[PDB]
């Protein structure tokens, strides 16, 4: 539907198409497709777990029994003992700072697996099983639909501006369809990000720049999200590729010196971004929602398919423009539908709890994105 | 694909609008007593005191017992010459064998011009509409092409014209069963029946049958007696056409099966064009027969149609059939399709006042025990 | 499978399509009335109650039948004398008519399409069957006989997923049909759902097998009957049944229902046991459910539309092969795959059961 | 011989192939229960046990029915009512079915194939005859008749060697075929194992020969569905009878057996007594059993692959001729031998007796 491909074009240009996953579908449903893995280092072959099970927890009463040429594993990371007992001289009492201290005195060392090819061969070893799998949902293909192109003495008024109005019209009721589908976007998002927390939620409570807290220029903000960014490096094997905010938030709160306005309007910046940050990701702005959050997370891909995010997106063409006569009215009517979703299996153990669940259905998947979080704030409105 | 064919035409160029009709125009016997002395070939009625009277006619010169002068006795005595056959019962036959003398005796030239018992006459019509909407939606038919390659709106066309010709022939049906007298009744009624009705599993209606090979059959005669009754009223001819439930058409369908194609070529090739729109066949290569797929409870309707288009007792004059109407409806643009006739109906006269259950060209009967 | 809408799902999750249907006031009879001929009067009996006569005879109904009683005993003697007659329900379609011949108008009495049509999602339900065999086996297949061996097995093992693919259809039509030999259907003195060949009410008296599986094939036509009303489409076009059924049904109607007699003839030069038999009664296209549990027969519609069938078959990825061998004892692996998916007319797994118009399922007992 | 697989030797042990085959808490009704259509309870009457009853109305059984001896009467009147309709095993795989989809997975369900294939090693075992006759009968059929001498007895031998061979194939036949009229193919008022023409039950309330015949062909083909069931591969193909049995099946079906019309209207020309009478119903090729001992009939399965046979005929040598003279009394020798031996489908000589899934056979008295 040529027309309607068109209309495709000239709308979903006006959405944040990459704060989202895109695939696409041709189906009333979509089948969505995406990547996830429970705990990251080293191998995951059986033959290490093994190896790993075989050595040491690594207990408080065992790290001083090791040895010389001893291993040990702790959060599932393998080290070598330097020289015997290790931690003999580290006082340290939280053993995982402990071992960070080991490393770097290099009283243990962060071991390899990787053998020599016969090692392997030889003993007919087990293999490294995979870190991710990858997951596929369907979701319905879900509309909204307008009848707002009024036209009647508005066709008179339409005619007046008839050097425009046949397609002005048109691309201005996109517009408001897109502007709705952007916040429809922007509800799910925010729905499924994880909530940001450390130590009882972003340094015991959210983070707070009220007037009894710290309206001091928003940098304790900007330093919170950054940290949400490290957040998304350490539980997800990627940097954050976007951040959403609200003007009180961050979109105008950051902008004390850690925001910039887009310099520049062609450069690792889309043209629906209100711009970007000191630390990067294009920066969006919801401006409705009355959360005033802040979003960091991640959108990636495998060759063409943008395998990885929180929520996807999959719109469903064969952006629909009726005219219809009502009485004395030849209004426009616009339909526009797409799947949109979030992957089902970040709340499920396996098929048979994914096979009764949808990734549409937001009232599960809440909080559940781990591709992406949300940082609570309270403003000195 | 739309019945029809049991009904005059007589298609209309204008509403108002008519259809012709041939309309049809449409004893003093001795007393048998005491004494009386019969003499063959003449008929004496006789007045029993029970079950009222008889007419007889001598076969015997007979005296009917001079002394039977009580009247229990006399009953007594003609019911011995009724045994002996010297006395025997015929009714309606004898009133028309005495009223012939009667005629042929006091006959006269006079000017006995009678008429030919045919009016012949008109009806005025009007090309009473009607129309179906298709009720579809956007969604269905962009996901019809989409998923499919299916053609949407037309196929809801073609789903949507079957169902307006057939929602017509039904409407057809029903001004038959409005308008036909119930069968099974009068003349064509058994003295130990249900008044009406006709019951698979009553020994009366199925004639002594046994299993249901005979009950059905049984029916089929109680068709045939129906088809009398619509010659002996119309004055035009034996009932040619039987509208029916399908669980008639399958039970005549069972008997004498050559009678109706059992769409083996549609089974054949797995439901190739089930083409539910037409006759079964010819039962008893008599009637030609029509099944009834909105059949409210289980019947069937013996019906006259003559090869003339006036002598059908029921009329449809088509003017406007199958006009395809396109929309939308703009409170939320949903498409919108339909298809609107207009056709008018006519009925026999018989004087929709004169219509219900006076029909002599159609008998319905309800049925039972299938 | 042939019964069923392919609407092959060129992907899973997938849908199909179905043509979903959208889902008396006579004045008086009463003492001192008088009837007219063709008209129609309301009567209730003391006993069994409530009854609708049409007159043949205009006539006043006893005006002295002050007593109800009395008053039931003339109009039983009027329908005894043939001036009524007793119809119920085609009462009221004579009444709807009146109505609405006289108020009759242009208006917008538009009626609708009465179709609701709509689509389900299903996925390509998928099943697997393994070759299991050794290599001596295959090697020795062609040594000696010059057999294909494993292709052989390919043939065998293809068209043993297939049938089991088959099986489950049939096993979720009797699933998802009806209870048949109910309501509409019943004969009064019957045994509700069970066609039973030693009881004289489902055979109909009938004496002998001969005329006793005529009777069942009847009992057929009715379910035949109660799927056309029920789903508006017409009367059922298939009977899938159990080897016992279809033997006894394949009785009757000579050889309609095909044993492949040419098979027979010949010695069993093929013995094609994977299809539809033939037309019974000329009318209904018969399988046979060789996996039958007890004894049965159901019949159903399917209509030349894809979306008319009442249940859908959609064999996305048909009969695809796998190949592989296991260095533990070097044998070669192969076998089949299918991801096909089903579904029916909603009728809104658990609203199938037991609810779709388009099937009616019956037991058959005393074979 | 056209009834088995044949798969002929090259020299004894020799082999042959053979298709062998591999080889849920209904909620309770009770009082109270609102059934709902479509749902299936599990009621135990006190009298003639359980039964599951499926809802085609939705229905409370009388909460008042505390006494099971009244919610048996409730819920019989609910059955009598169509209300609730009894089915057994039909039941079972719907809530197996449901169970298993609802409940079901992905994972790797990989059954495998229902066919096994396999191979057995047989040996040409041997057979042979002489013609045991004298020179004074040679010299005398000669002089006296004109007649060949040993050539026609050369016939003789060479048909009787012919016939004893096809009569031992028989017996193994019925030494390993399942007694029939057992287990899956029983009448519940039948006597194990044999059909009894005097016998109102086997012969399904029939009156004279012809439908008490008929009844026979009733039990004919349900084991030919018991087959069917147990090989896994298809309804019976022929059948093996004795003389009586055949004639009796002959009556019946107008031209399924062969009177050979000719041969009595010219007064026996040719018999030809060696091959099938002919297919009975059009379905089971039909031969008769010249060596029966009391009066039975075999049904069994053969398909268009000689290893789909049950049972297998592997000739290696055919009439050769034995020829020579005995100087005892110098009498000449004629005679024939062969080598064939059969194979049997594994089924597990021990493991064949009683247990051959591809033949039933039935005892038949009354005839």
């Amino acid at each position: 539907r040529p027309n309607l491909v068109a209309l495709t074009r000239a709308t979903t240009k006006l959405i944040y198409s990459d704060i989202v996953a895109t695939q696409r579908t041709n189906q009333p449903v979509a089948a969505f497709y995406g990547i996830k893995y429970l705990n990251g280092a080293t191998y995951a072959g059986e033959a290490g777990y093994v190896d790993r099970e075989q050595i040491t927890e690594l207990t408080e009463e065992s790290k001083l029994t090791l040895n010389k040429g001893d291993l040990f594993k702790y959060n599932n990371i393998v080290y070598k003992v330097l020289e015997d007992t290790p931690f003999a001289t580290i006082e340290e009492s939280d053993l995982e700072l402990a071992l960070q201290i080991a490393i770097v005195l290099l009283k243990v060392r962060l071991f390899s697996d990787a053998a020599s090819t016969s090692k392997f061969e030889s003993s007919d070893s087990e293999i490294a099983d995979a870190r991710f799998q990858i997951n596929k949902w369907q979701t319905a293909v879900k509309s909204r639909k307008l009848k707002t192109g009024i036209t009647v003495e508005l066709a008179q008024d339409l005619e007046a501006n008839g050097f425009d109005a046949p397609n002005f019209l048109e691309d201005l009721l996109a517009t408001e369809m897109a502007d709705e589908i952007n916040k429809d976007i922007l509800q799910s998002l925010i729905t499924v990000s994880k909530r940001y927390k450390v130590t009882g939620i972003t340094d015991s409570g959210f983070i707070d720049l009220s007037y009894a807290s710290a309206p001091e220029a928003g940098r304790s903000l900007y330093r919170m999200v950054c940290e949400m960014v490290s957040h998304i490096q350490k539980e997800s094997t990627y940097t954050a590729t976007f951040c959403v905010a609200s003007a009180r938030a961050a979109a105008i709160l950051a902008a004390s010196g850690w925001l910039k306005h887009k310099p520049e309007d062609d450069k690792y910046l889309s043209q629906n971004a209100y711009g970007f940050l000191a630390n990067g990701l294009p920066l969006y702005c919801d401006t409705n929602s009355p959360l005033d959050y802040v979003i960091v997370g991640v959108v990636e891909n495998i060759g063409e398919k943008e395998i990885v995010g929180s929520i996807f997106y999959a719109p469903y063409t064969e952006f629909k423009v009726v005219v219809d006569p009502e009485s004395l009215q030849p209004s426009i009517g616009l339909l526009v539908r797409y799947a949109l979703s979030a992957n089902p299996y970040t709340v499920a153990k396996d098929e048979k709890e994914a096979r009764i669940i949808d990734g549409g259905d937001m009232d599960k998947m809440a909080g559940r994105s781990d591709l992406s979080v949300l940082l609570g704030v309270k403003l000195p409105k | 694909l739309i019945a029809f064919d049991i009904c005059g035409v007589q298609p209309m160029n204008s509403p108002t609008g008519q259809v012709f009709a041939l309309r049809a125009v449409y004893k003093k016997f001795p007393a048998l007593a005491a004494s009386t002395q019969t003499t063959v070939g003449d008929i004496y009625t006789h007045f029993f005191q029970e079950t009222g009277t008889v007419y007889l006619q001598a076969s015997v010169q007979v005296t009917i017992d001079a002394g039977a002068t009580d009247a229990a006795k006399l009953d007594a005595e003609i019911k011995k010459q009724m045994e002996a056959g010297a006395l025997v019962e015929i009714a309606e036959g004898m009133a028309t064998s005495i009223a012939e003398l009667q005629e042929g005796f006091n006959g006269s030239t006079d000017n006995p011009w009678n008429e030919m018992g045919f009016r012949i006459d008109k009806q005025v019509i009007e090309a009473k509409s009607r129309q179906l909407k298709a009720a579809y939606s956007i969604e269905l038919a962009q996901d019809l092409r989409a998923v499919h390659g299916m053609d949407a709106d037309a196929e809801l066309s073609g789903i949507l014209a079957t169902e307006i010709m057939l929602e017509i022939n039904r409407e057809v049906v029903d001004w038959i069963n409005y308008s036909a007298q119930v069968g099974k009744s009068g003349m064509t009624l058994t003295p130990g029946s249900k008044a009406g009705v006709f019951d698979f599993q009553d020994p009366i209606d199925i004639r002594g049958a046994r299993w249901a090979g005979e009950s059905f059959k049984a029916l089929l005669f109680q068709i045939d007696k129906e088809a009398v009754e619509i010659a002996r009223q119309t004055g035009r001819g034996e009932g040619n056409f039987i509208i029916a439930s399908r669980n008639v058409v399958n039970v005549l369908a069972s008997v004498d099966t050559g009678i109706s194609y059992a769409a083996q070529g549609l089974a054949t090739g797995f439901s190739t064009d089930t083409t539910k729109s037409v006759f079964a066949g010819v039962l008893g290569g008599k009637y030609r027969v029509y099944i009834d797929q909105y059949a409210k409870q289980d019947y069937f309707t013996v019906g006259y149609k003559g090869p003339n288009e006036m002598d059908a007792g029921i009329y449809y004059a088509p003017y406007v059939a199958l006009t395809p109407l396109r929309g939308s409806d703009p409170k939320n643009f949903q498409p919108v399709m339909g298809f609107k006739t207009r056709y008018g109906i006519g009925i026999n006269p018989f004087a929709i006042l004169n219509s219900l259950g006076k029909n002599a060209y159609f008998r319905r009967v309800y049925v039972k025990g299938i």
